[PDB]
C-alpha cells in the first residue's frame, strides 16, 4: 500500500495473508471456512494465515490454515485478469474472535464516490521498494467508469472498477493482490493490477465482487 | 520500466543479476528471468 498508513491492530479482522513459502497475496475471510482473494493468486498448495498485524512477528493471535479446496472462476482470463476472483476453503474451519471475523458480501454494486478501505502487506513505494511488518491501510473512492475507463483505454472489462486517485500517490502495489476493498462494511473489491503503482492518471484497478455473489453463494452451497 | 501488471509478489531473477517484484515487472523492462525466486 503507497501513501497508506499502519492499521490499527484489531481493525481490519477480515484481513488474511496466502503463503506459499512466503507472503505473496491477501484475501478477505467470508465466513469460518472460506476465503475469497484473486484468481491471479492461484498456486496448488497454500497455506491461509489469520489473525496477523505485524506479519513479521509471531503475536499469539495467528491461525495458520490449509487450503483444501481452491477454485478460480470458471471465466477466469490470464491475459487480461477478466473475472479475476477466486475461492479458497480452509482444511478446517477458522476460530472467530477479536482479531479474526468475517466480512459481509455486497446486496448490491457500489456507486461512484463511495469511499472504501483497502490494506495490505505490499510495497509501500511506487519507484523504489519497501515491504512493511505491519498491515496498511487506505482510504479511497470508487471512480466513476467513465474515469476507469479513460485511464485505461480498451482494458476495463465489465468485470472491474477503479478505486483511487486520479492524481496518483496513493494506491495499493505488489504484494497487496488478493486484498480487501470494502465500503460500507461490505466486500465491493479485490486488488487485481494497475499500470505500476501511485502513477499520475493510473488508479489501481480491482475484481468487481457485487458481479459474483451469485457464484460465490452457489460454490459455496455445492461444497 | 511501469506497465500494466497484477499486484502479486512472486520474485524472480533478472539477466541483469535484479530481482523483480514479479515477471510482468520483469518482462517490463525486457529484463529476462534468470530464475524463480530473488537472486541469490
Ligand atoms: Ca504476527
Amino acid at each position: 500500500i503507497v501513501g497508506g498508513y499502519t492499521c490499527a491492530a484489531n481493525s481490519i479482522p477480515y484481513q488474511v495473508s496466502l503463503n506459499s513459502g512466503s507472503h505473496f497475496c491477501g484475501g478477505s475471510l467470508i465466513n469460518s471456512q472460506w476465503v475469497v482473494s484473486a484468481a491471479h493468486c492461484y498456486k496448488s498448495r497454500i497455506q491461509v494465515r489469520l489473525g496477523e498485524h505485524n506479519i513479521d512477528v509471531l503475536e499469539g493471535n495467528e491461525q495458520f490454515i490449509n487450503a483444501a479446496k481452491i477454485i478460480t472462476h470458471p471465466n477466469f482470463n490470464g491475459n487480461t485478469l477478466d473475472n479475476d476472483i477466486m475461492l479458497i476453503k480452509l482444511s478446517s474451519p477458522a476460530t472467530l474472535x477479536s482479531r479474526v471475523a468475517t466480512v459481509s458480501l455486497p446486496r448490491s454494486c457500489a456507486a461512484a464516490g463511495t469511499e472504501c478501505l483497502i490494506s495490505g502487506w505490499g510495497n509501500t513505494k511506487s519507484s523504489g521498494s519497501s515491504y512493511p511488518s505491519l498491515l496498511q491501510c487506505l482510504k479511497a473512492p470508487v471512480l466513476s467508469d467513465s474515469s476507469c475507463k479513460s485511464s485505461y483505454p480498451g482494458q476495463i472489462t465489465g468485470n472491474m472498477i477503479c478505486v483511487g486517485f486520479l492524481e496518483g500517490g496513493k494506491d495499493s502495489c505488489q504484494g497487496d493482490s488478493g486484498g480487501p476493498v470494502v465500503c460500507n462494511g461490505q466486500l465491493q473489491g479485490i486488488v487485481s493490477w494497475g499500470y505500476g503503482c501511485a502513477q499520475k492518471n493510473k488508479p489501481g484497478v480491482y475484481t468487481k465482487v457485487c458481479n459474483y455473489v451469485n457464484w460465490i453463494q452457489q460454490t459455496i452451497a455445492a461444497n | 520500466k511501469v506497465c500494466a501488471c497484477p499486484k502479486i509478489l512472486k520474485p524472480v531473477c533478472g539477466s541483469d543479476g535484479r530481482t523483480y517484484a514479479n515477471s510482468c515487472i520483469a518482462r517490463c523492462n525486457g529484463v529476462s528471468i534468470k530464475s524463480e525466486g530473488s537472486c541469490p
